[PDB]
């Protein structure tokens, strides 16, 4: 998929994001309380819309890995 | 649907899938169905080039009514079929698949 | 889908025994197991190749024959032993259901005259009991002896969901045109039927694919499920569709058909079949119900290339309330000859039910 | 990244001898420590070639095995010793931990029946103590009895941060398969359990390069931490998972999976592997939680040449929460039937919340 530019194009933002969130959680020891929390919520609106919207995309090659993302069905209730 | 032992497997699987209306139907999801009914069936026993071929589309309601076989063919013998007869088949193939589907139907209620 | 073959008594290993023979011949498996060299399909039967068998003295014998490697008197009496085992034998199906990929029906091979005519009648109370979705067709075959014969008529009429095959029959056809004056002749007989019963969920067909396709049709009312055969060659289809409804060839020993399903194992024109059934249709040799609107049916079939035209009948007739009667009277006259002794006319009692259902179908009002 | 593995009790002390065997053996280094003329990196489990091992009678054997050149029964009994030479030991695992270029974990090899019980619980706590960046992986063994096992749960529950062997379960595989009636045979299996158990660390792949990159798929949460096990050869893909799922193979005595591993240890050709989930999945052979996403993990490795297809998988199942109840079924019919006895009380409530927590983990509604 690295010359198919949608999908390219939107797991690229996924990837970004983990180093923002696993950041969050070593650059403290403690609860998210100071504004970590009101940082929190902000991916959680973005990544879950990002989850889905690669859901659209997939739905030639993809069959080999959508199969492995929904072999419990999880995105089907997404 | 000259098999018939394969088209057997074919519609009880499919029966929790298609009830469901066609938004929510996405075509990754059928193609490790069909791939299942060929293994389990008689037609595992088959040359692996035809069966390179036989896949699944989606036409464009309820998931009984935009589920069809395709059976692509490029190359020298597309030149037997000519987009035309693709274009026929699928035209027949409907009516076989409603005249079989009104009769597992009808096999359940006896 | 599967189909559990399960043999009760002597008849029932026996008529088994040659079927499972026949078959393993039919497709290239030999009888150690083992596919030889030498497209039909042998899922439904053999599990990937071991038969799908549940065998229930009499053993012996067939485990000192070349087929090794391929796996009292009173009905009460048979009743009873089944209680006893019943968490036993139900154990080796159980495993052999789920084992399955997706369980269709139960055929079961058996004989209605001692302990299968009382362990048949327990397991097919269980079965129904146990599962409600499975199919289980019984081939039964017709010979104290009156009294257990209608009792299984009992179970018979309200849990197998379907086909006879009667000595008598067998009998007088031995002498005929084999001239055998034994057991061992006559199950040549049947076994060709039973084999030739399920050729069309052995090739993958246009129609009849599965079990529940050969039932439905014929069967019009869940009380009327009671089928004879039909088999002539001991050529157009014309000679094979006039020759099966000669009554010397029926296997049974006013009255009309409900339903009738012929089966071509030929390699017969393909066209000309239409035009047998024209002629059928103005000489009017078959009369069938006048209530409903009912049809034959002809399918075709392909032989296998390891293993001529031959065809078999099955067909819903009501003379078969007939034989029903003869079993019935009996009774009455051993009734009168000699806990409760309550479990015998209440069998008696709904069997009477079928026989007046019978003579009330070929009625111009059936219905109500 | 090295980890070094603990030997404690006699279960141990026999099993992580044998561990070795297969593992020195599977590569080219001779029983005298050293190299074998005659790829596979051995840097996690070998200093240069000497092994990471700290072991703790038996000894005495072990010594006078061709291999010298290769390095109470109650839990109080047990516990109190381990608190007396707490510094003599702890040398050890220091000296050893410097000495390595990045410690990562600690395998421990012990079983819960009688010394290695309790000290086994006083090292846990104590290596948290010292430690609380290494993870923590043990290879605990199941059968007054009953109490050394109850204590070892209330340190295992919430100290190890990750796989049960039942002696009961494997010694039924023995009197089927290997027909013994033995411990030094019984072990045989356990030792190629445990080598292919880590077959993805020593020879160089693309992924699971560390025992982080194995656990932490199946884990989900720090309360499930339990494994089980299950091995296939005792020749396509689609052939070893459906033997793996097969309840007669795996090591245990609704209910639902929630992660499975698969460990490939053959030469098969990897294009049919996407294949054979595909057919699996369709087969709904195996039910999931239905709160969480999840998968079935598969991953290949290659046998050892020095030394045909394996395969081996790792299941993370609630049913082995039933485990758990009999030995506090037992517990408290021993509760009633006989310097506080207070410890055992706190750890009879902390291992009951365990056993709620998988009861709760089947629900549609497991989190909150």
């Amino acid at each position: 998929f690295i010359l198919l530019k949608p999908v390219f194009h939107c797991l690229n933002e996924i990837l970004d994001l983990c180093h923002s969130f696993c950041s969050l959680v070593s650059q403290n020891l403690g609860p998210l309380d100071e504004r970590g929390a009101a940082q929190l919520s902000i991916l959680v609106k973005g990544f879950s819309r990002q989850s889905s919207l690669l859901f659209k995309i997939l739905s030639n090659s993809d069959l080999a890995q959508l199969l492995l993302r929904l072999d419990y069905n999880k995105y089907y209730t997404q | 649907l000259g098999q018939g032992d394969f088209i057997r497997h074919l519609m009880d699987l499919l029966k929790p899938e298609l009830v469901r209306p066609a938004t929510t139907l996405y075509q990754h999801n059928l193609t490790g169905i069909l791939e299942t009914a060929v293994r389990a069936t008689n037609a595992q026993f088959d040359s692996p080039e035809i069966l390179r071929r036989l896949d699944v589309r989606l036409l464009e309601d309820t998931g009984w009514d935009v589920f069809s076989l395709d059976y692509h063919v490029d190359g020298p013998i597309a030149t037997v079929f000519t987009r035309e007869c693709m274009s026929h088949y699928l035209r027949v193939f409907n009516f076989l698949w409603r005249a079989k589907r009104m009769e597992y139907i009808l096999t359940d209620i006896r | 889908r599967e189909i559990i073959t399960l043999q009760l008594g002597q008849c029932g290993n026996q008529i088994g025994f040659e079927f499972w023979k026949q078959l393993c011949a039919e497709h290239g498996i030999s009888p150690e197991g083992i596919v030889e060299e030498f497209t039909d399909r042998k899922d439904v039967f053999f599990y990937q190749y071991i038969p799908r068998a549940v065998l229930l003295r009499v053993i012996h014998s067939i485990l000192n024959s070349p087929y090794a490697k391929l796996y009292g008197n009173n009905w009460a009496s048979g009743f009873s032993q089944g209680e006893k085992i019943h968490e036993d034998i139900f154990d080796i199906i159980d495993r052999e259901a789920d084992g399955s990929d997706s369980l269709e029906g139960f055929v079961l091979c058996h004989s209605i005259a001692g302990t299968g005519s009382g362990l048949g009648s327990y397991l097919l109370e269980r079965l129904n009991d146990r599962y409600p979705k499975k199919l289980v067709q019984t081939y039964s075959v017709f010979p104290v002896q009156p009294y257990n014969s209608l009792l299984t008529l009992k179970r018979l009429t309200q849990n197998a969901d379907c086909v006879v095959l009667d000595n008598t029959a067998l009998n007088r056809i031995a002498t005929d045109r084999l001239h055998i004056q034994s057991f061992s002749q006559i199950n040549q007989l049947v076994s060709t039927i039973m084999s030739a019963s399920t050729t069309t969920l052995r090739y993958p067909g246009y129609m009849n694919n599965d079990l529940i396709g050969l039932i439905a049709s014929l069967i019009p009312t869940p009380r009327l499920h009671f089928l004879m055969t039909g088999y002539t060659p001991l050529t157009t289809v014309l000679d094979v569709m006039r020759r099966l409804l000669q009554p010397k060839n029926v296997m049974v020993s006013n009255h009309c058909y409900i339903a009738i399903l012929n089966i071509i194992q030929g390699e017969v024109d393909p066209t000309q079949v239409h035009k047998s059934l024209q002629r059928i249709r103005e000489r009017k040799l078959a009369n069938f119900i006048p209530w409903g609107p009912a049809s034959i049916q002809v399918a075709l079939s392909r032989k296998s290339p390891y293993l001529r035209v031959s065809g078999l009948m099955m067909a819903n007739h009501t003379s078969i309330s007939s034989l029903f009667e003869r079993t019935c009277r009996q009774y009455d006259k051993l009734r009168k000859r000699e806990d409760n002794f309550d479990e015998m006319d209440t069998s008696r009692e709904i069997v009477q039910q079928l026989i007046d259902e019978y003579h009330a179908a070929t009625r111009p009002d059936y219905i109500s």
